[PDB]
């Protein structure tokens, strides 16, 4: 209708989660092992081919050492290690579920150990390289920036660390979405329990469904069935009269085993090939999600975010970051209206033959009596010079309604 | 069972055989492999190495060395603190110190290397930064 | 020989249904349909509020209501001639097929 | 010049277009088919080459689901379906064209 | 086969990128009001449909 508003009258804090992949396994493999696994003659026909094999290599090492820098670039945002104070009081708001556990050998949240235990899971001339970072030292790197979050706020993420109480940081993070500061302040405890129990349903809801981490699952399964084909793919013939180079030697006239010794090299390359090619693919989809993992750091959690729907559903308050296998999940806190209800409103205010516009807020109607409240909860006052300006007559609005303002 | 012979994985590669002379079923086991990489700063600088057995066990590139098993003819000098095991592989020629510094050379699992003062090449745990505090 | 094409899970129809409700709730309600329950508001006001997030007072609005809407009209309007004339503007979706 | 301004003393309102690709075509291969039509010999032979069919199977199956969650992640933003009310004055801004 | 295969894969990942771009486009325009300069058009954002 044209004259007519909804305004909410209560708010809602809510939590979800968010899964990103970050990094892969790290593979080497060796031509003259794979192709030709003992023989000196395959390996001086295989001479004869160029420098296909140089190529592999320089392929396979390019994926492994950009595999480190993702790693690099997603976590290590910060210089240097903050700790938390012995003391954990903040103002009611519950951190434990997300801080380190000394009792835990591993130094890990209670979150972080349930996705460990959540996800979890030399052939011939292939390999598997360790990643540069160890699982304690991407650990640390969490708590350093959870820490420098709850101390300092998003100052920490553009100089000197500053700190601030809490409550303080939460009353400015209200104020920026729109809504003033008293509403923390007068509704301190209330928000304190949502959040608690918000972060408290986390463990259920991640837990009882299975299929919440297929992301990562998906990543480990992937690269598990390439080198298994791999491997099971070289005990075919190709057309040649056998499998096996020793028996293709053993019972042939050393002109005549060229041709077989041909084939199976011509087949073996062409798989390795296809394996390459496959991980190249891999590797560019798996650095689109580690650049935008590393963007939603900056954003979510060095600061606080107005693009739409980045970092949650509804108006960003804040996120948490935890280190998962070969990935990372963030917790985004938000908020969202409730409660709304019916208004009457009218676009300006004729007093004296001056019309009125509100500074800040909308004019609304109960009925009977007009008041000026802000957009986003309820919360009427009286309308006042001290919270309207005049600009213009009163005739070329339209739709105006006139009543009275006070001094 | 009484009338197998071999003993066959997943992917179909022979790792267990029963004697004929005697029934008795032996599990097999591939000879050692894999890659070697080689840790050096400039030439500009130095014309020193360390070298690294990757995957390995460093008991076993002992043995071999002394039975003179390995592909690789180095033999670099192996006496003394200079043999030291990491979870990338067997290290070998450089000294492991207990400090920690900004990495160097990336080696493996959190261990880095460099060139230190006389002068000779040292590996490390690799230090994240500066322990911090903020008074809340 | 051996090559089939398979239909897309969603029809063309459930795509303009999508379409119409996108539309639907942010005339009726602004942008507050996209963090909760939606809220309605008259279409003015909506603009006043918009005009006020470009550093530009809400009075400008409403001062020139009927203007900015002859404006918003003919600039709708004008869209179906350069969309019609032109042949080439659909490139990439034609180059999509093409490939 | 270091004493100068210059300020706008009035605006214009103007439409533009932008046009993105979202989805493409599904295809399914069947190896036997294509390769060999339907010879018995040929099939036979085809056996000894290994996994090199169901590994293109696997790949097409990944490509076809990912089309359709393309669009299902583009136009599925919203949960309900609003529906525009019967009369259509927006305070007289015109939306004929595109409702 | 192969090479139809390959390039059908390349084709894919562009084609993905494009949808990303929309889904964002469609985000941050249509359910609200952008600030990043010529994003949804040149000048001034004010609205935008799909
Ligand atoms: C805003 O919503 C909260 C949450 O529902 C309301 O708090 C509840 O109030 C009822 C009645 O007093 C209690 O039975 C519930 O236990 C409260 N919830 C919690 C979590 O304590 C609050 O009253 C609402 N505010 C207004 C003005 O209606
Ligand atoms: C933060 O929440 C945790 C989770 O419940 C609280 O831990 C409980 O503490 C009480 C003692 O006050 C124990 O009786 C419970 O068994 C604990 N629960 C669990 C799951 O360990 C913790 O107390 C809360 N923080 C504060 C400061 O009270
Ligand atoms: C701002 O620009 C508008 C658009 O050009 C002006 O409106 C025009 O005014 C002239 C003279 O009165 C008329 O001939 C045109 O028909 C008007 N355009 C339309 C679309 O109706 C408006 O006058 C300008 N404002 C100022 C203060 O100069
Ligand atoms: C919105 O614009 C359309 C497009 O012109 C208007 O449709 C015209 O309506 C008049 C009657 O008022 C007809 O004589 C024209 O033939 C229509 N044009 C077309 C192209 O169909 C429509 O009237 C406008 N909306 C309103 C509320 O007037
Ligand atoms: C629009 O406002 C007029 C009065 O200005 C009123 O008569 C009409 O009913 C309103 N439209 C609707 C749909 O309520
Ligand atoms: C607002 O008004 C509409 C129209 O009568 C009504 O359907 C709706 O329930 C009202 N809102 C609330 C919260 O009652
Ligand atoms: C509207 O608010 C005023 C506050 O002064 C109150 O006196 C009046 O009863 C209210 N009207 C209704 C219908 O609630
Ligand atoms: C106040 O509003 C009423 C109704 O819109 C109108 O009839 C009256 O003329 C207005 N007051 C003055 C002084 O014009
Ligand atoms: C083979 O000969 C050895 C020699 O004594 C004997 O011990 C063994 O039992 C014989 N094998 C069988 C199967 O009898
Ligand atoms: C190396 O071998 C020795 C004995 O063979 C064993 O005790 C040791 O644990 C092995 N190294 C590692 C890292 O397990
Ligand atoms: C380094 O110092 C630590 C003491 O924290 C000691 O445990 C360790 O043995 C030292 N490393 C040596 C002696 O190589
Ligand atoms: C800059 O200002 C000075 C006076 O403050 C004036 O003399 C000079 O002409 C100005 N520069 C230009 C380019 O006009």
């Amino acid at each position: 209708s044209n004259n007519s508003i909804a305004i909410p009258t209560n708010f809602t804090i809510s939590v979800t989660t968010e899964i990103l992949p970050v990094s892969m396994t790290k593979t080497s493999v060796d031509c003259t092992m794979y192709i030709c696994g003992d023989s000196t003659e395959c390996s001086n026909l295989l001479l004869q081919y160029g420098s296909f094999c140089t190529q592999l290599k320089r392929a396979l090492t390019g994926i492994a050492v950009e595999q480190d820098k993702n790693t690099q670039e997603v976590f290590a945002q910060v210089k240097q290690i903050y700790k938390t104070p012995p003391i954990k009081y903040f103002g009611g708001f519950n951190f434990s579920q997300i801080l380190p556990d000394p009792s835990k050998p591993s130094k890990r949240s209670p979150i972080e150990d349930l996705l460990f235990n959540k996800v979890t899971l030399k052939f011939n001339g292939l390999t598997v390289l360790p990643p540069l970072l160890t699982d304690e030292m991407i650990a640390q790197y969490t708590s350093a920036l959870l820490a420098g979050t709850i101390t300092s706020g998003w100052t920490f993420g553009a100089g000197p660390a500053l700190q601030i109480p809490f409550p303080m940081q939460m009353a400015y993070r209200f104020n920026g979405i729109g809504v003033t500061q008293n509403v923390l302040y007068e509704n301190q405890k209330l928000i304190a329990n949502q959040f608690n129990s918000a972060i408290g349903k986390i463990q259920d809801s991640l837990f009882s469904t299975p299929s919440a981490l297929g992301k990562l699952q998906d990543v480990v399964n992937h690269n598990a069935q390439a080198l298994n084909t791999l491997v099971k793919q070289l005990s075919s013939k190709f057309g040649a009269i056998s499998s096996v180079l020793n028996d293709i030697l053993s019972r042939l006239d050393p002109p005549e085993a060229e041709v077989q010794i041909d084939r199976l090299i011509t087949g073996r390359l062409q798989s390795l090939q296809t394996y390459v090619t496959q991980q190249l693919i891999r590797a560019a989809e798996i650095r689109a999600s580690a650049n935008l993992a590393a963007t939603k750091m900056s954003e979510c959690v060095l600061g606080q975010s107005k693009r739409v729907d980045f970092c949650g559903k509804g108006y960003h308050l804040m996120s948490f970051p935890q280190s998962a296998p070969h990935g990372v999940v963030f917790l985004h806190v938000t908020y969202v209206p409730a409660q709304e209800k019916n208004f009457t409103t009218a676009p300006a205010i004729c007093h004296d033959g001056k019309a009125h516009f509100p500074r800040e807020g909308v004019f609304v109607s109960n009925g009977t009596h007009w008041f000026v409240t802000q957009r986003n909860f309820y919360e009427p006052q009286i309308i006042t010079t001290d919270n309207t300006f005049v600009s213009g007559n009163c005739d070329v609005v339209i739709g105006i309604v006139n009543n009275t303002v006070y001094d | 069972l009484p009338f197998q012979q071999f003993g066959r994985d997943i992917v179909d590669t022979t790792d267990a055989v029963r004697d004929p002379q005697t029934l008795e079923i032996l599990d097999i086991t591939p000879c050692s492999f894999g890659g070697v990489s080689v840790i050096t700063p400039g030439t500009n600088t130095s014309n020193q190495v360390a070298v690294l057995y990757q995957g390995v066990n460093c008991t076993e590139v002992s043995v071999a060395i002394h039975a003179d098993q390995l592909t690789p003819t180095w033999r670099v000098y192996s006496t003394g603190s200079n043999v030291f095991q990491t979870r990338a592989g067997c290290l070998i020629g450089a000294e492991y110190v207990n400090n920690s510094y900004e990495c160097d050379i990336p080696i493996g699992a959190g261990i880095c290397a460099s060139y230190q003062t006389s002068q000779s090449i040292i590996a490390y745990t690799m230090s994240l930064g500066a322990e911090n505090s903020v008074a809340y």
